[PDB]
């Protein structure tokens, strides 16, 4: 793949 | 895709790979340990007992995924997150409260005290305590359950219905006249 990950989010 | 590649060799047989985009990738001599290090600062490394752990540089959080499907991450304010491949989702809170979401769109937290709380994708909840206590709550209504088997419900409107373990049935106006008893 050679991309990062996409930034992920806490749950609220 | 990539073709304007650079690869080195380290001293003990392992590569070095750099790619044009800028990431940085380093294999061992048996190609079995695999270290990412790409261009936005994120790490991704690949382990002996098979997690594979990613850190987000700007997030600031860690994620490894187990052998078993499980992905568990941790984020800066001390939460962590475990995702399961049913899209079951466990969450735990600085606090150390749990919560769980179902797949349905259940939501269950325990407690500090072990009292559970079950919030029903209709919007009613369930609460269950340690005395052996349940409350159930739907929007016309609280109802507590208690271990003698007594009922109590207070409508939204005030009215109250006391349901006495015998079966005898009382229901009170806002203002607590009876208004009802069945003896």
């Amino acid at each position: 793949d050679l991309s990062p990950r996409p930034s992920p989010n806490p749950h609220p | 895709q990539s073709d304007s590649k650079i690869e080195k060799m380290l001293p003990d047989g392992g590569r070095l790979v750099v790619f044009p985009n800028g990431t940085r990738k380093e294999l061992s001599a048996d190609g079995q340990t695999v270290k990412v290090m790409f261009f936005n600062g994120d790490v991704k490394h690949t382990m002996p007992d098979q997690r594979v752990i990613y850190y987000y540089a700007e997030a600031q959080t860690t994620h490894i995924t187990y052998p078993d499907g499980m992905e568990v991450l941790q984020f800066p304010n001390n939460q962590t997150e475990k995702h399961f491949p049913d899209g079951r989702k466990e969450i735990t809170f600085p606090d150390q409260t749990v919560k769980t979401l179902h797949p349905d769109g259940r939501e269950e937290s325990v407690l500090t005290d072990g009292t559970i709380i079950q919030l029903n994708p209709d919007g009613s909840k369930v609460i269950q305590f340690n005395t052996g206590q349940r409350e159930i709550h739907t929007a016309d209504f609280k109802r507590r359950e208690y271990p003698d088997g007594t009922v109590k419900t207070v409508y939204s409107d005030g009215r109250q219905e006391t349901q006495y373990p015998t079966g005898r049935v009382r229901l009170k106006d806002p203002q607590g006249k009876v208004i009802m008893d069945t003896k």
